[PDB]
């Protein structure tokens, strides 16, 4: 039972964690994983911060995909204060949402398929930090979500690169798609690990990937009837097949569902930048709100009691992939140091959101 | 209110000396190859730019380093002690970044905790900044002449038993 | 609320603080019955739990943990949200853990009392899972003081 | 027959090897782009453009930051509603470039511009001027190793 | 290719202010400073890129400002200057002079870089040893447009 | 693990068995390696006085369980002894390094 | 419609907060038992700060805490 | 004991100064006239050439005269 360290600088490149192993021989069967790495006080900070100051805060948690941290705080304070958007802004909203939820997803799989390269989806990522250029201008670092939409207006380039988007970019997935069914060591070296169920995940805590990879056609956004998530296609991944390769269909079915909602949103075009801008400073009330969005990895929240003041009273914020590293301690029972690799890109998290 | 360095003469004057000081040290200055030390928001950039850990001397620290991250962190460099330096690349490692003011576990920067050469401006800039930051490097390396293997330790000890309260 | 006119009165405080925001319902309850409290409501529709919020109204007095259990499940979509109210003091920090029984509640828990500092029970490694095992004090309750830390101040 | 079968997984796999041998050599075809150093648009929210003149009273920059990081010293002048206002001390270091103020502003004096070759030797340097901020960064096509950069077009293989 | 050509430290010791007109491509820009400050000499550094009012800066001790992250006050200290506190980092007596390292051709007005070469000739003891613009070759035309 | 230290720069703990500079094997012997980095003058008297000052906060300090968080404490103002001194110019700096990025602020006029 | 003004002097025994966690550090020490912390905001509950110590601010009971005088302390 | 070639000099010193002064400019300009149009059948014939062609390129390493003017410019320097 030689006690692994798991240092800072891991083999991989997916975050700084510490998981010590007993690993009796090369089978791994006790898991005590140590936070606190990459830390900085969200909530403390968050309170004696306003929203216009904790607003330039929300980059550190899931920059994989920054669309989401911003965009479920500056939902808070909209369905907190009653303030309509309209719906051209929130429209746009959602397709830079489903872009992100897709640069989140193909974020994923980079390093994944670098593990078990770089350029074979830099081709891509390059038209998409593009796509971020002409839709706020920063690459990942945005600010430009306010209560009335988005605070700046989409130039006439970024809907013409928005039109070429689809068949620049689903040809190359549906030739990505091939090879987990072509290339046998993905059915040999990832094949097998995440054995959970679907009474099992929803027992526990999991969402997002791990719960669908069930076969539960699970969704927020379904449910809580919002954005209008009826009137485009969806199609929410029943893969009952519970293995990584059945979460890996499920993120390819997730990435196309987004694709069929943008490209169905391509001609939409039901409105103007920001609604409800008389002054450049407000407030916020005190209620017991928690809002919650339909996360990449399930069910990000944020929790909120007010002050009727500058700041906010509380601020919590519920992760999704934080709640998502509890069943890593009940998927490592049976397999090897080999497998903890395939189980920490399965898993599909980064440690922003992490410790906060 | 400085010290006072010896400064006695350059006794490395021949042609040849000088000659293979300025190739190795230009050399030095081309050879980056770094260890990479992503695993924050700065490791964006190595995808568009070893696994040993005493090997990669000219490591630049791309990363938001905290509390905890700390002797982890002393550790390393003293796995890179002697050789060469490294650059912070993220205002965490400059300034405590966007949390200099209320954070408790993150360091105000690690130019309390390592010597660093060159300051970025911090959150991921585009990808030929790292370039520009890595040739400004160089340059600075190219400014240096090996310090004419001019070699000091402290060992500063007690060995006076503390009042010492285990679990 | 719904259960709690029709499940937890036969015995049980469930002490209605009223509605919430949206759909959400707030119910005070007594650490002391908590565990069997929490059996009685995973019994009866509710399984998922996610977002144990503890908020640190009056610092130095009344101190909670509670949560936002719901009854979402795979083809039904009954979603009927509930705020189960658990309350403490600072003289008072001793709480039980659903972690026997939820054994998803560790680093809920973890950082519950990792930020707060809210004594345990029924437990299975109880550590400080953000700060160092070291580390005394408790950041996220509004009566704390940082202490002179150099690593705080860019001097 | 396991030795046969382990003879047509490795048939499989021979050939899922051919196949995405044969995509990697498409892969490696992925010439016209090539990005690299030199040897976007007008939000790229780079280095902040200041105006000393046009700067004038509210301080809102030292008010809606997130770390609240502008140092301006001011004494008010009689009659005049002059502030007087000087050494406009900006720490790159403290700052991230999030963007409040330069949309913010009242005077709107602060905007952005591209550039970001602000890597420096010193933190004590960081701390910049007014006179400093007010600089015209670089005109991007006036450079002998500058060429167009491809922001409206993508993949034009032209240069070859 | 390397020039070994000392004709840079004779227009450092003859002009003392020489635009070094060389690219990004590395480090083959400071073997000259490596050779003046193997002459006995001491070298610092300086960028242009946010160094404004450069007389005040070098001189007239230019304020110190420390930036309050909305806690401190202003404190409006008067921190030392540039290239006299540098005279003033000079300990022994075989020092020479004192190179001025400048890294910033762009954004630097002519009027300025012409202002700053005249502390340059205002001592005796201070060398400016500012950028070209990133020419191609290795070039050190002297402070000419400047 | 092994390694029980709170190291930056001019304090590191390093309870371990170090009379020279060999590292070791741990034990109840904190040996405070100041200056790693060459950043100041760090006269030989001055080293005296601030290791001294050093033994005697440690010395009154202890009698609570010698853990980490004690280590951060004295770290913290062993730092801030550290400053108070040179800022009152007991210490100078180094100009020796290939940094001398002058990590307490430059000394004023006043 | 409170208790004190803001930006008074906050002195700190450790007697008179000890609801709080003043008494773990037995001996390291502190630094807002004397006239550092500033009152910064008031509700019952007044905010406090150190004026040159940039740390998170805290919430205290208003006689827990003491105004103590007008002497800021910096440098 | 054979002795076949009998050549005292100039025999394999000329095709060494040939195949180290000759080849190793029009092989570096090859490299840079066809860096962008190739195959990458011809990326593949230029990297065995290069591969096979190394160490004739160490006089041409730190000499470069014709490569950089993407303009019409004038040396304003
Ligand atoms: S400064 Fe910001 S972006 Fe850079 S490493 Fe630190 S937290 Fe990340
Ligand atoms: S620049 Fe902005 S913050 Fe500064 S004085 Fe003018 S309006 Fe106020
Ligand atoms: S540039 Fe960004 S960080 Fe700096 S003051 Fe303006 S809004 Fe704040």
């Amino acid at each position: 039972l030689m006690i692994v360290n798991m240092g800072p600088h891991h083999p991989s490149m997916h975050g700084v964690l510490r998981l010590i192993v007993t690993l009796d021989g090369e089978d791994v069967v006790d898991c005590e994983p140590i936070l606190g790495y990459l830390h900085r006080g969200m909530e403390k900070i968050a309170e004696n911060r306003a929203i216009i100051q904790y607003l330039p805060y929300v980059t550190r948690w899931d920059y994989l995909a920054t669309m989401f941290t911003e965009a479920i705080t500056v939902n808070g304070p909209e369905q907190l204060g009653n303030i309509q958007v309209p719906k051209r802004a929130s429209y746009i909203r959602v397709i830079m949402l489903e872009l992100s939820r897709i640069a989140s997803h193909l974020l994923w799989l980079g390093p994944f398929m670098a593990d078990i390269p770089f350029f074979y989806i830099f081709r891509e990522r390059e038209f998409v930090y593009d796509l971020f250029e002409a839709a706020t201008g920063m690459r990942m670092m945005h600010n430009f979500f306010r209560i009335g939409g988005i605070a700046a207006d989409l130039p006439y380039g970024w809907i013409d690169k928005c039109l070429d988007f689809c068949d620049y970019f689903l040809t190359e997935v549906v030739e990505y798609q091939k090879l987990i069914t072509r290339n046998p060591i993905f059915l040999e070296r990832v094949e097998g690990v995440g054995i959970i169920g679907g009474e099992e995940a929803i027992n526990w805590g999991l969402s997002g990937p791990m719960l669908r990879a069930s076969g539960i056609p699970w969704d927020l956004r379904k449910i809580d009837r919002y954005e209008s998530y009826d009137e485009f296609e969806w199609e929410i991944q029943w893969q009952k097949q519970g293995d990584s390769l059945a979460r890996y269909l499920v993120r390819l079915s997730e990435m196309t569902e987004s694709i069929k909602i943008i490209q169905q949103a391509l001609e939409g075009l039901p409105y103007r930048f920001i609604s409800k801008k008389p002054s450049p400073t407000f407030e916020l009330s005190k209620q017991e709100l928690y809002v919650r969005v339909e996360a990449p990895k399930g069910e990000l929240g944020i929790f909120l009691i007010g002050d009727q003041s500058g700041f906010p009273w509380r601020w919590k914020i519920r992760p999704p992939g934080f709640i998502n590293l509890q069943i890593l301690p009940e998927l490592v029972k049976r397999m090897k140091l080999a497998d903890i690799m395939t189980i920490l890109g399965s898993i599909d998290i980064i440690m922003g959101e992490v410790d906060r | 209110s400085i010290k006072f360095p010896i400064l006695d003469r350059t006794t490395k004057n021949s042609v040849i000396s000088t000659t293979l000081n300025d190739l190795s040290n230009w050399s030095r200055l081309s050879s980056l190859w770094p260890l990479l030390y992503g695993t924050s928001c700065c490791f964006i950039e190595f995808a568009s730019l070893r696994s040993s850990p005493r090997q990669a001397d000219l490591i630049l620290t791309a990363g938001t380093v905290t509390m905890k991250m700390a002797p982890s962190l002393v550790r390393l460099y003293e796995q890179m002690p002697e050789p060469k330096y490294v650059i912070a690349m993220g205002a965490c490692t400059i300034t405590g970044g966007m949390f200099s003011t209320d954070s408790y576990s993150t360091v105000r920067g690690v130019d309390k905790l390592i010597p660093v050469d060159v300051y970025l401006p911090g959150c991921p800039p585009k990808p030929e900044a790292v370039i520009d930051a890595i040739t400004k490097l160089r340059k600075k390396i190219a400014r240096e002449i090996y310090k004419d293997r001019i070699r000091r330790c402290f060992t500063t000890n007690h060995k006076f038993f503390v009042v010492r309260s285990p679990h | 609320g719904t259960l709690s006119v029709w499940l937890a009165k036969r015995g049980l405080v469930h002490r209605s603080l009223g509605f919430d925001y949206q759909g959400i319902e707030t119910l005070q309850i007594k650490p002391e019955d908590w565990h069997s409290i929490a059996v009685i409501l995973y019994v009866y529709g509710y399984n998922y739990l996610r977002s144990q919020c503890a908020y640190d109204v009056a610092p130095g007095g009344l101190l909670a943990s509670v949560y936002h259990l719901t009854r979402i499940e795979y083809g039904v979509n009954q979603a009927e949200e509930v705020c189960i109210k658990v309350f403490t003091h600072r003289s008072n920090p001793r709480i039980p853990s659903v972690f026997w029984v939820w054994k998803s509640t560790d680093f809920q828990e973890r950082e519950s009392y990792d930020m707060l500092g809210i004594t345990y029970d029924s437990h299975p490694r109880l550590k400080r899972i953000l700060m160092p095992e070291s580390w005394i004090g408790w950041p996220l309750r509004k009566d704390y003081i940082a202490p002179n830390f150099y690593e705080i101040q860019d001097a | 027959t396991g030795f046969m079968n382990y003879g047509q997984q490795t048939l499989r796999a021979a050939r899922y090897i051919g196949q995405g041998f044969m995509i990697t050599l498409s892969h490696t075809n992925r010439l016209p782009v090539t990005i690299q150093y030199p040897y976007t648009s007008e939000r790229f929210r780079g280095r902040i453009h200041f105006e000393f003149d046009k700067c004038i009273a509210c301080e809102v920059c030292v008010r809606v930051c997130p770390i609240d990081l502008p140092v301006v010293d001011w004494k008010l002048e009689t009659n005049i509603r002059k502030k007087r206002l000087l050494n406009y001390s900006i720490d790159f270091g403290i700052c991230i470039f999030c963007g409040n103020c330069v949309e913010y502003c009242p005077t709107n004096c602060l905007s952005m511009t591209e550039e970001y070759e602000f890597s420096t030797y010193d933190r004590h340097e960081l701390n910049y001027n007014q006179i400093a901020l007010g600089r015209l960064p670089m005109s991007v096509i006036d450079d002998y190793t500058i060429r167009t950069i491809w922001n409206s077009p993508q993949t034009k293989n032209g240069v070859n | 290719v390397k020039p070994d050509i000392g004709q840079w430290l004779q227009d450092v010791e003859e002009h003392k202010a020489i635009a070094i007109y060389a690219p990004h491509e590395g480090g083959y820009e400071g073997r000259y400073l490596n050779r003046l400050k193997m002459q006995g000499y001491y070298f610092l550094d300086i960028s242009a890129r946010g160094l404004g009012d450069p007389e005040t800066t070098l001189l007239k001790n230019y304020p110190v400002c420390p930036a309050h992250l909305g806690k401190q006050p202003i404190a409006r200290w008067y921190y030392p200057p540039e290239v006299d506190y540098r005279l003033a980092a000079l300990p022994p007596s075989a020092k020479g002079l004192v190179v001025w390292v400048l890294e910033a051709k762009v954004l630097s007005k002519s009027e300025l870089q012409f202002l700053a070469l005249l502390p340059s000739l205002r001592p005796n003891v201070r060398v400016i040893a500012e950028c070209g613009n990133w020419r191609k070759f290795v070039w050190k035309p002297l402070a000419e447009i400047a | 693990g092994q390694w029980l230290s709170s190291v930056t720069r001019h304090v590191r703990i390093y309870a371990a068995y170090i009379d020279p500079e060999t590292c070791e094997s741990q034990m109840d012997k904190l040996t405070l390696i100041l200056d790693p980095t060459e950043e100041f003058v760090w006269d030989d008297e001055s080293c005296n006085k601030v290791y001294s000052y050093f033994q005697e906060l440690v010395d009154h300090y202890e009698g609570a369980p010698l853990t980490e968080y004690t280590l951060r404490l004295i770290g913290s103002d062993v730092e801030h002894y550290i400053r108070k001194m040179l800022f009152d110019g007991e210490i100078q700096y180094n100009m020796d390094a290939r940094v001398l990025n002058f990590s307490m602020g430059k000394p004023r006029v006043q | 419609v409170y208790s004190m003004k803001k930006g008074q002097i906050v002195r700190v025994e450790k007697e008179k907060y000890l609801n709080s966690i003043n008494y773990l550090s037995v001996g390291g020490l502190d630094y807002i038992y004397e006239d550092r912390g500033e009152v910064l905001d008031l509700r019952e509950y007044a905010l406090v700060g150190w004026v040159g110590i940039p740390t998170a601010p805290a919430w205290l009971p208003t006689d827990m805490l003491i105004k103590c005088e007008k002497l800021v302390y910096e440098r | 004991n054979q002795q076949e070639l009998s050549s005292v000099v100039l025999d394999i010193g000329i095709i060494s100064v040939w195949y180290f002064l000759v080849m190793p400019p029009i092989i570096m300009n090859w490299l840079r006239v066809r860096w962008y149009r190739r195959k990458f059948f011809e990326m593949y014939l230029q990297f065995m050439f290069v591969f096979m062609f190394f160490p004739g390129l160490l006089l041409w390493a730190p000499f470069l005269n014709f490569r950089k003017f993407p303009r019409d410019p004038n040396m304003k320097n």
